[PDB]
């Protein structure tokens, strides 16, 4: 079969900037009637996948020419310029020259913008999830850049780390920005047991962690 | 203009079956050629099939042979696909795709999800997250509600039945032990709540489940 | 066999 690679798995540039993103086919991918059906994918976030370029370089209708591919035998490459926040996502490469068809690993388009400290709020379990025997903690990290953070969990000042499940959001194109959940989940029992719960936020915007806490000798 | 709806994604165990539909319209169906294409939930796309106008010709990734079988029925604008003796892996969102001139996947659905493990239809729990009764407020206030224990993906959230769609970020599920948690915040300015009401709405079609959580302030 | 009914048709 041909396999089709794509390099890099994620590339961050500016607005205004030129991306320039390779697909490479393990095989040449000439079809039997001497074209080559090579296309270009971009799914945005939370979309299906929509059609950029077909048969190596064609803009399909609707397409600005600030989109452009090219390439031969096995090297492609896809260009895009004066890039706007609005297209990042996962952009594929496809070859549908020879059965089975296959598709590239995706490269990831991030868009630059300036650092972000995030916003961090923290939620004690609710009422009724307490009745219920279980005690999630909840603590958001909403609307910053870069991407990456860090996320530490102290119950009576120790760390704690069992039970404690992360989740991104994938880049919000309106802010360029990235949010992130923390939930440390626990049994009523446990949580009676101790008192002061903390979520400690690490990012490069600040030499020191932000800090949310609050002790249930108080609620 | 060109529409594509599939349907009939849902969970089914390992061995078992499943047909798929894609409903087509806005141009002559017969005319062309259709495809599925399948997406794991990591991301990685996968054509699985392609069939041509009038049914006769098709092609198929060999791992799917026997098992799933593709046929379509033009009069009535619809495009199938037969499953059987799934497993694990196939476990993905599944794909229509028209041809066109030039072109291999011109326009696509949405995608209906297919989920394939024995672990069995597990409705949510809904909770409202209100800041701590001893915490401080606050211009713009951060309010959540926690959907945790259900099974199978997808639910939908949203915020007072879409009216709120503005400070919104809904967070990827995660499942851990057979059971999928998820969370969703919303940000308002001070003055619109407590004073009027914000709620969410966690939707679970799989559990036939539509849960309204209203967010009220804690006591102290 | 091929199965496309207008894609290896040039334009």
């Amino acid at each position: 079969d041909v396999l089709m690679t794509q390099t890099p798995l994620s590339l961050p540039v500016g607005l205004g900037d030129q991306a320039s993103i390779s697909c490479r086919s393990s095989q040449s991918i000439v079809h039997s009637n001497g074209n080559t059906y090579l296309e270009w994918y971009l799914q945005k976030p939370g979309q299906s996948p929509k059609l950029l370029i077909y048969k190596v370089s064609n803009r399909f209708s609707g397409v600005p020419d600030r989109f452009s591919g090219s390439g031969s035998g096995t090297d492609f490459t896809l260009k895009i310029s004066r890039v706007e926040a609005e297209d990042l996502g996962v952009y594929y490469c496809f070859q549908g020259s020879h059965a089975p068809y296959t598709f590239g690993g995706g490269t990831k388009l991030e868009i630059k913008r300036a650092d972000a400290a995030p916003t961090v709020s923290i939620f004690p379990p609710s009422s009724e999830q307490l009745t219920s025997g279980g005690a999630s903690v909840v603590c958001f990290l909403n609307n910053f850049y870069p991407k990456d953070i860090n996320v530490k969990w102290k119950i009576d000042g120790s760390e704690r780390q069992n039970g404690v499940l992360n989740s991104w959001t994938d880049q919000d194109s309106k802010d360029s920005t990235y949010s992130m959940s923390s939930t440390l989940t626990l049994t009523k029992d446990e949580y009676e047991r101790h008192n002061s719960y903390t979520c400690e936020a690490t990012h490069k915007t600040s030499t020191s962690p932000i800090v949310k806490s609050f002790n249930r000798n108080e609620c | 203009e060109v529409k594509l709806v599939e349907s009939g994604g849902g969970l089914v165990k390992p061995g078992g079956s499943l047909k798929l539909s894609c409903a087509a319209s806005g141009f002559i169906f017969s005319n062309y050629a259709m495809s599925w294409v399948r997406q794991t939930p990591e991301k990685r796309l996968e054509w699985v099939a392609t069939i041509s106008g009038g049914g006769r010709n098709i092609y198929s990734l060999d791992s799917v042979k026997g098992r799933f079988t593709f046929f379509r029925d033009n009069a009535r604008n619809t495009l199938y696909l037969q499953m059987s003796s799934l497993r694990s892996e196939d476990t993905a969102m599944y794909f229509c795709s028209r041809e066109n001139y030039g072109s291999s996947f011109t326009y696509w659905g949405q995608g209906t999800l297919v989920t394939v493990s024995s672990a069995k239809t597990t409705p949510p729990s809904v909770y409202p997250l209100a800041p701590g009764s001893a915490a401080q407020t606050n211009s713009m206030v951060t309010l959540g509600c926690l959907v945790k224990g259900y099974f199978p993906e997808p639910v939908t959230v949203t915020w007072n039945s879409g009216s709120l769609s503005s400070g919104v970020h809904t967070f990827p599920a995660v499942l851990q032990s057979d059971l999928y948690t998820l969370s969703s915040s919303v940000t308002v300015p001070s003055s619109t709540w407590p004073s009027e009401t914000v709620t969410c709405n966690v939707a679970h079609p799989a559990s036939s489940t539509k849960v309204d959580k209203k967010i009220v302030p804690r006591d102290c | 066999a091929e199965p496309w009914t207008v894609r290896n048709e040039d334009l």
